[PDB]
């Protein structure tokens, strides 16, 4: 067994981390004080959940997590909320003065003063690992901490652990729920610094999670709590193969093998189905076919785009609940004829499939209902370039006038980094268009 | 359309189905860049102090 | 980023300042004696941003009160909440400032400024993490205008990496103490465009019209004007004094409002509009609040938004209401009048909601606009300036204190450059 | 009150559409780069579908179906008809055609040409991208192209009288956001002025019926019908008087079959039924009726220009059907093709 360290950066990172770990605990039977009656082997184990938990002499299970925010409010909620005892205080790191939505304040100004402390705590966590796999890193694109300090951290992790895979969970900015006008700046900036340091990032446009929570959870104005519960449903679908018995995606290296042939194009599209209101009085349970079919409906994607006008490079289907290979192959056969699924010529048309018999776990008092079967499709499709297009466009709109640039220079950056990141994004957009369009 | 590498366990199954075959910087470098931004930032602060001195 | 240090300077400065401390003391459940007597714990969760906790578990405003004559400070101290303030923070001269910028910035005020800074320091050193400072003053007098800009300059020197925020009252002929106010205002605008992160332009002409045309007050007092200003100050600082999802601070506000560093002069707005006398009992619908808060007749800087374009907007709703209906109405405002928002700053209107309504209202909306229309204000002043200066009229009052006409040429020229910039982005792309 | 921008200033149809929108007093027009619009009348190339339908509190519509080029470029149309199963290889209404790249299907085009020359039946072809060259010899074509398309020439077309002249049929079809297929009732018929000559293939004007080409190299142009165009009333009345049949029976049934088949074939690829932005589009289908009264499909144009008489009526029909459907305000001219 090999271990995975989670790192949550900035407000969105820390909150989504909360949600995920709460979910992990419910799924694994781990109580809020760290006691897992399921675990007969006390003080240690060579089990699959040990990928994400370490065991104490007192039989306590503690996440391989680090929360880091340059500002104390959200990690103080963690330090006082329901899952106090779960975490070692040395793992919850705060500053006193945030990065004021300013990438340059997080990367240079405030980052330089806290990166060494963050890396020492991360190494004190790696030091309880027989064979560390790598890192899951949760952050936002739009935040000052979430972009600046995250990319500095990714740099340093590459240089200290050059042989460990690194996975990102990025929160793409959406105007309905975004805080700041310079989120398109930070986004581009941090992507340019992190592209060569990340092995597979899973973008999540807030806009999508928002419309899903409106249409399907029947929530009027969704909050961060709703978004984060749904996002953790997805994250757990994507990380279950690490914490459970199985032969698909059983280590971080398999993710870049099954989903990333070209290393620059490492942003897979996650599509999750079915999302059903816990308040639905009467609900008819969807078949394998109905949820596999829903996987190809853009209204169910973490990023609104149209895969019909891109080409696919790799597809993986992750089922939780009552599913059997027969019905998956049947559904696929039907869907290939009913849908438009074009692969790149240099890649076989087909699906790597994973079934876990344990149906989705839902938070008591959440908004999602229990279902008999659910699925998450990870697909590396070029159509995701749309989300960069939009982003790049907004970027240009401001930079054309050098608007807000002085806030970044004030912290020590150089206009050159703006242009150089933008050019990198231009390369990335063009690469997507090479691989995909005709 | 054929299955490949079916693996079964108590927790679930996993397999592949195929339909059609086909046709870094150092520590000193990042330390140097952080310190270059801190220098530019110090220079700006000094200019501000000079203008306020005047 | 918790503690803010408040400073009020001069007559007008201390009079709006004292009203603001009343309004928010009432909002936090502090009585004039200094003791909390409210109900919700929401009234203490961010009490530190403006109040030190003192002996006896009382609360003392983190406010320094500055004048060059004792008059207005004596009357503040004998006022309603006068006993709230720390007596050490009452820093006054005796000679006054004669509505003379030069007296305040160069001569009489220079005797006093080091004392004021000593108290500032004693107040900062008692802070956990100081966000920055905020000043309420006028630009037409002498203590407020001249010494406020002096203080701003020295505070920037002592704390160069902190936010400097002002509530600045622009002078109008419709409400005028002396003929030399355009000189003091032009000198102060020079300083402010140099040394302030965020300035709330509060035009006295606008408050006069609002009291007269709107509130139907046939002969408005300075108190009728200060009521508006204290209500608006309370409304802008709501996101700071109360628990929110945003966790907003001064620095983020400056980062997101100020696309270019000299263009940090904001139009405030209130809605609904309320007089001391009439206490109207009709709750407003959310569409009503939004139509009103974006109405020019609800803006405290006597500019016409339609004569320009909005660089950035920040809106603050207060009270129990539908956030869905809010977002709806706010998007409705943006899309029905898109020509008036700049296309090169995507999604440049941002909104905050607080669940607590202010005293007397159940629904409140407060508006913070960085519009290019503000150039109008600065042109207005500049015209009034030149009508005198082309004849060096009243300049002896300033030359007698050592100032040279070159300083006036420079200050005017800096303000005309400010006007140029605003105009430039008013027609960009 | 709805907002719309206009990102193609050279479009006759949507020019009259802008005009009629503004005249309702319920549409305002914005600058092109303003994202806060309801309706985009977008450009013909590199249209930014990646940016549509991401503006909260705005229902967005656009006048082009993303993916429709695969029916409206000549090479991609040919390849779609060949490969797509619903449009069988034996598709009886598409002239047998092959794609060629300059120095592929070169090999199979030659194989078919030779299989034909054994029977020695008419083997004229046409090369297509005004750049188009008809010939009976493979080598002249291949030296002219050195991406083009080589299509069997319909050697025996229906010839109008008096005059003895060929023609093509343009139909206009409106596909709205719900993927209803509306055929405009007033199709147009673009004729040759100077008579069809079987052997004189080098006079461009006898065989090519492009109105462009007619207003220039035509000896007389506008003799029989004004502007070289015959509308459906005259075409029907002539067909009744001369061949004892109807336009609707001998021609329009097949036209509706072809339109319905092409559009329902590409439907799953381009339908915006569940997307975050909607599309409508106006296509122009170019048909050719051989002397047996059989209809053939030549091309589909995605940006098409109407005829000067029908502009007002068709553009009012577009605003009614494709636009007022999404954005309501305060005997139809279209035939619904049922699928
Ligand atoms: N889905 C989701 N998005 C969030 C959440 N919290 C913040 N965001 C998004 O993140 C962006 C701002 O990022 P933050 O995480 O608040 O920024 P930060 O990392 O705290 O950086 P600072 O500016 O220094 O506080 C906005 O676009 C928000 O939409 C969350 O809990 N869930
Ligand atoms: N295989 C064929 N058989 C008979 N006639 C043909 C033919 N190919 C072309 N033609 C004639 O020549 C003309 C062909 O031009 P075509 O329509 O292919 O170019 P075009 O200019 O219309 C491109 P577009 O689709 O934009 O209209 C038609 O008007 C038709 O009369
Ligand atoms: N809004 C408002 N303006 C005032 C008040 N008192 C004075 N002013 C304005 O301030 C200017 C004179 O400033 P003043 O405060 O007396 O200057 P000082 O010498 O700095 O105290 C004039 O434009 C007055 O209109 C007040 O209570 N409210
Ligand atoms: C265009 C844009 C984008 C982002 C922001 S925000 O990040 O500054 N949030 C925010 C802050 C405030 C205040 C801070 C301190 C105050 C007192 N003094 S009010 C008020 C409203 C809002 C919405 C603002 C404007
Ligand atoms: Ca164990
Ligand atoms: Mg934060
Ligand atoms: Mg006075
Ligand atoms: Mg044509």
């Amino acid at each position: 067994m090999r271990e995975c360290i989670s790192i949550h950066v900035g407000q969105a990172g820390v909150q989504i981390g909360n949600a995920c770990w709460e979910l992990y605990c419910l799924e694994h039977g781990i109580q809020p004080d760290g006691q897992m009656p399921s675990d007969k082997t006390i003080g240690g184990g060579d089990d699959s959940f040990n990928t994400f938990f370490s065991e104490t002499g007192a039989g306590k299970h503690v996440p391989r997590a680090v929360f880091v925010d340059l500002e104390p409010t959200v990690i103080d909620e963690v330090r006082t909320g329901t899952y106090r005892q779960l975490f070692h205080p040395e793992q919850l790191i705060t500053g006193k003065e945030d990065a004021a939505n300013n990438y340059a304040r997080g990367h240079y100004t405030i980052g330089k003063e806290i990166i060494d402390l963050v890396l020492d705590r991360i190494r004190k966590l790696a030091d309880q690992c027989t064979g560390l796999q790598g890192f899951l890193v949760f952050h936002s694109f739009g935040g000052g901490t979430g972009s600046g300090f995250t990319s500095l951290l990714m740099e340093r992790l590459s240089v200290d652990y050059g042989k460990k895979s690194k996975l990102e969970f990025s929160i793409y900015p959406a105007p309905q729920v975004s805080t700041a006008v310079v989120e398109p700046y930070n986004s581009i900036l941090t992507t340019h610094t992190t592209l060569e340091h990340s092995d597979c990032a899973f973008m999540v446009d807030n806009e999508a999670i928002y419309d899903i929570c409106r249409r399907n959870l029947d929530i009027e104005r969704p909050t961060y709590t709703n978004l984060n519960r749904l996002i953790s449903q997805i994250v757990s679908s994507i990380t279950a193969s690490l914490r459970f018995d199985g032969a698909l995606n059983v280590d971080l290296t398999e993710f870049q093998t099954n989903l990333v042939p070209y290393p620059r194009i490492h942003f897979p599209l996650a599509t999750y189905a079915p999302v059903i209101s816990a308040e639905k009085a009467y609900h008819e349970q969807l078949s394998v076919a109905e949820i596999t079919n829903a996987c190809f409906e853009p209204a169910n994607q973490m990023v609104k785009c149209d895969p019909r006008h891109g080409k696919y490079m790799a597809c993986c289907l992750l089922y939780r609940g009552d599913v059997v290979p027969k019905d998956v192959n049947a559904a696929i056969a039907t869907i290939k004829t009913k849908r438009s699924i074009q692969f790149v010529d240099w890649c076989p048309t087909g699906f790597k499939v994973g079934i876990n018999y344990q149906p989705p776990t839902v938070v008591p008092g959440g908004d999602l209902a229990k279902v008999q079967r659910a699925v998450c499709m990870l697909s590396n499709t070029t159509a995701i370039a749309e989300a960069w297009a939009r982003l790049d466009h907004k970027f240009d709109l401001m930079y054309a006038k050098r608007a807000f640039v002085h806030w970044y220079v004030g912290e020590g950056m150089e206009e050159g980094e703006f242009s150089e990141a933008r050019e990198d994004m231009a390369a990335l957009e063009k690469d997507y268009e090479e691989v995909g369009v005709d | 359309m054929e299955v490949i590498e079916l693996n079964k366990c108590t927790s679930g199954q996993s397999f592949e189905v195929i339909l059609k075959p086909p046709s870094d910087p150092s520590l000193e470098e990042i330390q140097k860049k952080l310190e270059a931004a801190e220098e530019r930032r110090k220079y700006q602060e000094a200019e501000l102090l000079k203008h306020l001195a005047e | 980023m918790r503690e803010i240090v408040h400073i009020q300077a001069g007559q007008c400065g201390n009079q709006i300042g004292a009203k603001f401390w009343e309004v928010i003391s009432d909002e936090h459940g502090i009585d004039p004696t200094g003791s909390y007597h409210g109900d919700s714990d929401l009234q203490l969760e961010r009490i530190n941003v403006y109040y030190n906790e003192a002996t006896g578990n009382k609360y003392v405003p983190r406010a320094i009160l500055v004048d060059l004559e004792p008059g207005t400070m004596d009357s503040v101290r004998s006022g309603p909440f006068g006993q709230i303030f720390r007596p050490d923070n009452f820093v006054f001269g005796q000679s006054g400032a004669g509505n003379n910028w030069a007296k305040g910035h160069y001569t009489e005020g220079a005797e006093l400024v080091d004392s004021v800074l000593d108290v500032v320091r004693k107040e900062s050193e008692s802070c956990d993490c100081l966000q920055g400072f905020q000043l309420t003053h006028s630009l037409g007098g002498g203590t407020g205008s001249g010494m406020g800009t002096l203080l701003i300059s020295k505070i920037r020197e002592e704390y160069p990496d902190r936010i400097m925020n002002t509530f600045s009252v622009m002078p109008s002929p419709k409400v005028s103490d002396t003929v030399v106010e355009p000189y003091n205002a032009t000198l102060s605008v020079h300083q402010l465009v140099e040394n302030t992160d965020e300035t709330y332009c509060i035009d006295n002409e606008a408050l006069y019209d609002i009291c007269f045309r709107t509130l139907k007050l046939t002969t408005p007092t300075y108190g009728d004007l200060n009521h508006l200003v204290s209500a608006t100050m309370s409304g802008v600082t709501t996101c700071l004094r109360f628990p929110g999802q945003l966790n907003a601070d001064l620095r983020k506000l400056a980062v997101n409002m100020v696309p270019f560093p000299r263009l940090h002069f904001f139009m405030p707005g209130f809605a609904p509009l309320t007089s001391r006398g009439s206490q109207q009992y009709r709750a407003l619908t959310v569409p009503e609040l939004t139509q009103q808060m974006f109405d020019s007749k609800n803006m405290m800087a006597a500019c016409d938004p339609r004569h320009g374009r909005y660089l950035t907007v920040a809106a603050i709703f207060r009270g129990r209401m539908s956030m869905k209906e809010v977002d709806e109405q706010m998007l409705n405002v943006q899309n029905k009048n898109s020509s008036y928002f700049v296309e090169w700053i995507p999604n440049n209107v941002k909104t905050a909601v607080c669940d607590i309504p202010p005293r007397g209202l159940k629904m409140s909306a407060t508006f913070i606009g960085n519009s290019t229309a503000i150039q109008e204000l600065f042109k207005r002043i500049s015209e009034q300036f030149t009508a005198m200066f082309r004849r060096k009229a009243f300049l002896h009052w300033y030359t007698g204190e050592g100032m040279d006409e070159m300083e006036f040429t420079e200050a005017e020229s800096n303000m005309n450059d400010l006007v140029s910039e605003y105009q430039q982005y008013q027609d960009a792309t | 009150m709805y907002t719309f921008v206009v990102r193609d200033e050279n479009s006759s149809v949507y020019a009259e559409v802008s005009r009629l929108l503004l005249a309702t007093g319920q549409w305002k027009r914005l600058r092109k780069d303003n994202p806060r619009f309801n309706l985009m009348l977008g450009e013909r190339n590199r249209l930014p579908f990646g940016r549509l339908g991401h503006e909260p509190g705005l229902v967005q519509l656009v006048n082009y179906y993303r993916g429709a080029d695969k029916l409206c470029r000549k090479a991609s149309l040919v390849k779609l008809i060949k490969t797509s199963p619903e449009l069988s290889e034996s598709c009886t209404w598409f002239p047998e055609s092959y794609v060629i790249y300059p120095t592929d299907e070169r090999e199979v085009f030659l194989a078919a040409y030779n299989r034909r020359r054994e029977g020695r039946e008419g083997n004229v072809w046409i090369a297509k991208s005004e750049g188009i060259l008809i010939s009976s010899e493979a080598s002249e074509l291949l030296d002219f192209i050195d991406v083009h398309v080589i299509q069997k020439y319909l050697e025996k077309p229906l010839l109008l009288e008096p005059g003895h002249r060929k023609f093509d049929i343009r139909s206009w079809v409106l596909v709205d956001h719900l993927y209803n297929i509306y055929l405009y009732r007033e199709g147009v018929l673009r004729t040759s002025s100077e008579p069809y000559n079987s052997a004189n293939f080098q006079d461009k004007t006898c065989h090519l019926t492009n109105h462009c080409i007619q207003k220039e190299y035509s000896k007389n142009y506008g003799r029989y019908e004004e502007g070289n165009e015959m509308f459906f009333e005259e075409f029907n009345q002539y067909l009744m008087d001369a061949l004892n049949t109807t336009l609707e029976n001998s021609i329009l049934l097949q036209i509706k079959h072809i339109i319905r088949s092409c559009l329902m074939c590409i439907e799953p690829a381009i339908s915006t039924k569940h997307l975050h932005y909607q599309s409508f589009q106006l296509f122009g289908f170019d048909f050719m009726v051989d002397e047996e009264l059989k209809v053939w499909l030549i091309e589909v144009n995605g940006a098409p220009a109407c005829a000067q008489k029908l502009y007002a009526e068709l553009c009012q029909g577009i605003v009614d059907v494709a636009i007022s459907s999404v954005f309501p305000l305060a005997t139809s001219i279209f035939i619904k093709l049922h699928h």
